[PDB]
RNA sequence: AGUGAUCUAGAAAGAGAUCCACCUACUCAUGU
């Protein structure tokens, strides 16, 4: 959506409304897989945390302020943005970065494209005048600018793609013969390149969730034994089993997502929630969240809680059997 | 690829002195041999007096009939200079009673009794007279250098002796090892003759690393040994340049305790002025260090050398007869070469020689002598068939070449129409043998009248009989390339040769407009004298000089009508690709490659360097391949 | 050690090290008991005359200071025993002091010389006798404590005696392989009794 | 010289073919 309609979404009210509603739908799709949609139970750090740190890696487009104006006047004149409705308020003051700030708008792509292709045509005219072949160690810095990208000119299949014509409508009429067309029906990275780069987005998302410390205080990282944080980073679906058993195959990674964010899912700031106890251990849930309960049965099987407790008890006994005469 | 970038651009937006030489002191012995024997090996030491003295010896001991004596040298400079000197020695006019003969440089007349020629020129004389009747003694000198032209003359003269009792033959060598040569000429006698006595160091262990070991040896010699210049040997320009910058820099450093040290190069491309710098004195508190190729093995001297290195490597042509292909490979020298190298320390005093290998490897692991087992034979099989030799495979050769390289050579000459299928000389093969060229050059030339451009093709075959013309110094490649562009022809570097010759013949210049258009004057002169000689053979043999009004496609068709075999398609998913063998090559980084009618090249030279390259290329229409050698462009044989 | 992705190694715009400010670092030392550091920070009224508040929020009955504060976290906030002068515990001390103020088979079974009169409880694993601080002289994965006897410093065990005898044996097998089907029989565990009786014969 | 406008929130049983973007890439002639 945002790499097609790039700047046309600022002056559009129903698209921002449906963005906020739709990202709320996606968060409630995640939360109704856990049968609990409490806002305190689910921080913004459990969704926008990238997929390497264990979170979902959702991209934010709905923590903006929606421009609000007088809806008796807004259907008459071009009202100035006189008020701001809050998009998706969390109780925290997490300023979650939005993808539109990390995408170069179209006018700011096209003026730059005319500039860098004037520079390329001038360097090519000079390299023909210099009789030197224009190696691509000079165009660096302007390697990812312009539509189409300069990085197209030195890809490994330029002689093959020399004869590719009519690719736009060939990729556009895939929707009449493919069941799941790619939503990038318009662009083709073989002929245009990657027209966006969101590897700077996730860095500022991590810096906006409070760095790595404030993310991992939500997680079950501290319960794991890691000598450093840096060492943190299904062959069953291919087996012919059953149509219904693929549900449990989907169930399996949901368990590790819930167990990774389990101290902030099973946390105590709960608006309403009854403190049940786990089966046979001393873990108090704050609501019948199923996959969390299954993961805590999974860790604490064989009365491992008891086999912790007893063990520590009798180990203290050995210490007190080691230190009888001292005390 | 060019088209796609244009599409993306559109889409986006004094007498007593000569007595003193050693050979005088065995002149009696040297009759008694010459007199008693139809063939004789003589072996010296370079400086002993053989090139000069022994031919003079022969001209008092063997005198008047209508006859001459030939001496034969592998080296144009040795022929010229030693004929000048021997004319003075006799007290006779150069070009008269003593004379030369060199390719497109003859200095002899109807008075010449003593005729000091290149091996290649005596071989061409023997194409026109297979008895060499006009000579009563023939002296093949520097036979140790085992050139193609000397080995073919040795073979020939073996046979010619058993047709002419009144021909005597004197094989003269600088390598004491005559046994091989005696045996090959039917146990013929030997007579074995100022070098000072070189010390010879060896490493205790095989080096794996000979450049840096050679650098450290030269700096060691410069610290520790008394006055005397150093001669390194190294294998090519790139290596030699690198070791000249790093021994220049390391010697500046040790100048904080050690004498001044002047490096030089030397290698085959050097401009004349930098060649002349090798001969400079040896500063003043000080020494000098020539860094040469094998050119300094035999082909010159440099007067003050007392110390030789010797990482025992050179850059030698090699030809595989069951891939069909020549290459240019860094390779261990022969024992004969290692000896010559050593004997460059020794000219001016005792000397030392610092061999970056084991004494075992000298004695037991270097081959004795190095050319017939390292050659494409096409020229050689043309010359043998002109010499009437109908059973090539049986030809009495002291080292027979692989019968596959001989067979491949007949098949080339048949596709060049020099021979018929039955291995018999066509009228082309006769006329081609009249020219001192390779068969592909000769064929091109011959047919050029019938492409209406025999002046143009005369000039391009003259150019292609010399070096590269275009100076490009490693500091000023932009200026040199700017120069070169003002003769270049877009996808036709053969036509670039025509343009720079014509500009050299322009009513506007000589020497200093060679240097200011970064041209080798020595090349362009040599190409002008070979154009003059080859036009004289053209007149002599009735081949009409012809031009048109301005016709590059005619130039193209003529060149294809020799070099048909040497064609290379553009790949259409990959690099460039070759008609013979099916090699996978690139166009040589000397020449851009206008990929729009480029789709076939004709190439002059295949160049093996770490990659396969093809060098001096000109566009061809592939339809003009199929019309101008239908028998070589048969799908059928493909 | 690039398991860090591109976007974490990509620093922010101003100035690996910028993250390390739970700890991102060592984390294998189990963390300290930190805790109950506490702080108590701090017209007029018609009822009492004091300033600050009105009659609707006065604290004296109508006649005609230290605060549980400085909070950031939740477990500090609830804290049923937040202020603590030991009142209830000393009360139960006083209650406890009030409550504090108020055959032959043993002799038959000393026929042997004892005249004394779910784990083992006498195990005492050698991390418990490693009660003083060492640089992890035990691992709990392999459950193997290191000593100078059968222990090294990436490492192995001391092959003592029988293990050293098999070191002699497979070096003998390597010697018989590097000296002398038979192409396969060159090694120890291939044909074991062969090389065993060859090493027995070699000691004669 | 700026205040002010803050939805959600979880329990039981049942359901469920997933089908798609986060790492760049090319310069020896040993001779004549
Ligand atoms: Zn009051």
């Amino acid at each position: 959506l945002f790499t097609y309609f790039r700047e046309a979404i600022v002056a559009t009210e129903p698209l921002l409304d449906i963005l906020v509603k739709g990202e709320t739908r996606i968060q409630n799709r995640v939360k109704l897989g856990l049968n609990s949609k409490m806002p305190t139970r689910f921080p913004p750090a459990v969704f926008y945390t990238p997929k390497e740190l264990g979170g979902l890696g959702m991209i934010s487009a709905s923590h903006i302020l929606i421009p609000a104006s007088d809806l008796s006047w807004s259907k008459q004149t071009d009202t100035g943005i006189t008020h701001f409705r809050a998009g998706m308020t969390h109780e925290d003051e997490k300023l979650i970065p939005t993808i539109f700030r990390y995408i170069t708008t179209w006018e700011n792509e096209f003026l730059d494209s005319q500039r860098v292709w004037a520079e390329y045509a001038t360097k090519r005219q000079e390299a023909i005048q210099q009789n030197r072949r224009l190696a691509f160690e000079e165009l660096e810095g302007s390697w990812d600018r312009g539509i189409p990208r300069i990085s197209t000119l030195f890809q490994r299949d330029r002689h093959t793609l020399a004869y590719d014509r009519g690719h736009r409508i060939r990729r556009e009429f895939k929707q009449y013969s493919l069941e799941r067309n790619s939503p990038f029906w318009w662009t083709n990275s073989h002929h245009d390149g990657k027209l966006w780069n969101l590897n700077a987005y996730r860095t500022d998302v991590i810096q906006a969730l409070g760095g790595i410390e404030t993310i991992l205080e939500h997680t079950l990282f501290k319960g794991t034994g890691f000598n450093s944080w840096e060492g943190l980073f299904d062959s069953m679906q291919f087996k012919k089993l059953t149509h219904a058993q693929r549900t449990g195959l989907s169930q399996i990674p949901n368990r590790r997502f819930t167990l990774w964010w389990s101290p902030t899912i099973n946390r105590a700031n709960v608006y309403v929630g009854f403190l049940v106890q786990l089966d046979l251990t001393g873990i108090f849930l704050h609501g019948k969240i199923p996959t969390l309960k299954i993961s805590l049965i999974q860790i604490f099987r064989a009365h491992l809680w008891q086999k912790i407790h007893e063990s520590i008890v009798f180990d203290i006994c050995q210490i007190l059997d080691g230190e009888l005469d001292v005390l | 690829p060019e088209r796609w970038e244009i599409r993306q651009l559109i889409a986006s937006g004094i007498s007593a002195q000569r007595q003193t030489l050693p050979v005088y002191a065995m002149r009696s012995e040297l009759i008694q041999a010459v007199r008693d024997n139809q063939f004789l090996v003589i072996v010296g030491e370079t400086g002993s007096g053989k090139t000069t003295q022994i031919t003079q010896y022969l001209d008092e001991e063997g005198f008047s009939n209508y006859g001459m004596i030939g001496c034969t040298q592998p080296r144009r400079v040795a022929a010229v200079s030693v004929a000048k000197r021997v004319a003075e020695e006799v007290g006779c006019k150069v070009g008269h009673d003593v004379g030369y003969t060199i390719r497109f440089e003859d200095v002899t007349g109807p008075d010449t009794r003593i005729k000091y020629m290149t091996d290649g020129m005596l071989q061409r004389e023997a194409l026109l007279d297979p008895e060499m009747s006009k000579y009563s003694v023939i002296m093949l000198d520097e036979a140790h250098e085992r050139t193609v032209a000397t080995d073919v003359l040795f073979a020939l003269l073996k046979k010619a002796a058993i047709k002419r009792p009144e021909l005597k033959v004197i094989v003269t060598s600088a390598t004491l090892n005559s046994a091989k040569f005696s045996e090959y000429f039917l146990n013929c006698p030997i007579i074995n003759i100022k070098t000072f006595p070189v010390e010879v160091l060896y490493s205790q262990t095989p080096q794996m690393d000979y450049i840096e070991a050679a650098l450290d040896c030269v700096i060691d010699i410069h610290i520790n040994e008394g006055p005397g210049d150093i001669l390194v040997f190294l294998t090519g320009q790139e290596e030699i340049d690198s070791c000249c910058e790093i021994l220049y820099d390391r010697v500046k450093t040790l100048g904080d305790s050690i004498g001044e040290l002047l490096i030089l190069p030397v290698y085959s491309a050097l401009p004349s002025e930098i060649q002349s710098k090798i001969f400079e004195p040896t500063p003043k508190g000080s020494r000098k260090v020539v860094f040469a190729t094998n050119i300094a093995e035999t082909s010159i001297t440099i007067d003050g050398i007392y110390y030789v290195v010797d990482p025992g490597f050179a850059k030698i042509n090699i030809y595989n007869a069951r891939a069909g292909i020549e290459q240019l490979i860094v390779s261990p020298i022969s024992q004969a070469q290692a000896n010559q190298r050593k004997g460059r320390a020794g000219r001016t005093g005792p000397g030392k020689c610092y061999r970056l290998y084991t004494e075992s490897a000298f004695y037991n692991e270097m081959l004795e002598n190095t050319e017939i087992q390292r050659q494409n034979l096409s020229h050689t099989i043309l010359m043998l068939k002109a010499m009437g030799i109908n059973d090539l495979l049986k030809f009495d050769f002291m080292d027979p070449p692989p019968k596959n390289l001989m067979l491949n050579a007949l098949t080339e000459l048949y596709h060049l129409q020099s021979l018929d299928d039955e291995g018999k000389l066509t009228n082309l093969g006769k006329e081609m043998s009249l020219f001192p060229m390779d068969p592909t050059l000769s064929r091109s030339l011959l047919s050029s009248v019938d492409n209406q451009c025999s002046d143009e093709i005369v000039t391009i075959i003259s150019m292609l009989s010399v070096q590269n013309v275009f100076y490009r110094p490693k500091d000023r490649q932009l200026e040199a390339d700017s120069k070169k562009a003002k003769f270049h022809h877009p996808y036709g570097d053969h036509l670039t040769l025509l343009n720079v010759y014509t500009r050299w013949q322009q009513a506007n210049y000589s020497e200093q407009y060679c240097k200011t258009n970064f041209l080798h004057f020595r090349h362009l002169k040599r190409a002008r004298d070979v154009k003059s000689q080859i036009s004289m053979i053209f007149k002599k043999i009735g081949l009409k000089l012809i031009s048109c009004h301005s016709d590059p496609d005619l130039i193209r068709k003529t060149f294809v009508s020799g070099f048909f075999m040497n064609a290379a398609k553009r790949d259409s998913q990959v690099g460039y690709k070759t008609i013979n063998g099916g090699t996978e090559v690139g166009i040589h980084p000397s020449s851009s490659l206008y990929g729009k009618e480029y789709e076939y090249v004709m190439y002059h030279s295949i160049v093996l360097t770490s990659r396969e390259y093809m060098s001096q290329v000109t566009s061809i229409e592939p339809q003009w391949l199929l019309e101008v050698a239908p028998h070589f462009y048969k799908a059928g044989d493909a | 050690n690039i398991h860090i992705p591109r976007y974490i190694r990509n620093q922010p715009w101003y100035y690996l090290v910028h993250h390390r400010q739970l700890d991102i670092d060592n984390n294998s030392e189990p963390k300290i008991g930190m805790g109950i550091k506490d702080e108590f920070k701090l017209s007029f009224c018609r009822n009492c005359g004091e300033a600050g508040h009105k009659e609707k929020d006065c604290m004296e009955k109508p006649r005609k200071v230290l605060v549980r504060a400085t909070d950031d976290d939740w477990d500090s906030r609830k804290d049923r025993w937040y202020g603590y002068s030991g009142k209830e515990y000393n009360e139960l001390i006083s209650k406890w002091e009030r409550d504090k103020r108020n055959i032959e088979l043993m002799k038959l079974e000393l026929y042997k010389d004892s005249v004394g009169s779910t784990r083992l409880r006498e195990d005492k694993a050698a991390y418990l006798n490693d009660i003083n601080s060492t640089e992890s002289n035990y691992d709990p994965k392999s459950r193997l404590y290191k000593t100078e006897t059968l222990g090294a410093v990436m490492f192995r065990r001391h092959l003592t005696g029988e293990g050293l005898k098999l070191n002699e044996l497979n070096q003998f097998a390597r010697s018989h392989a590097k000296e002398m089907k038979e192409k396969v029989q060159h090694v120890l565990v291939a044909n074991p009794t062969k090389y065993e009786y060859l090493k027995k014969k070699r000691e004669q």
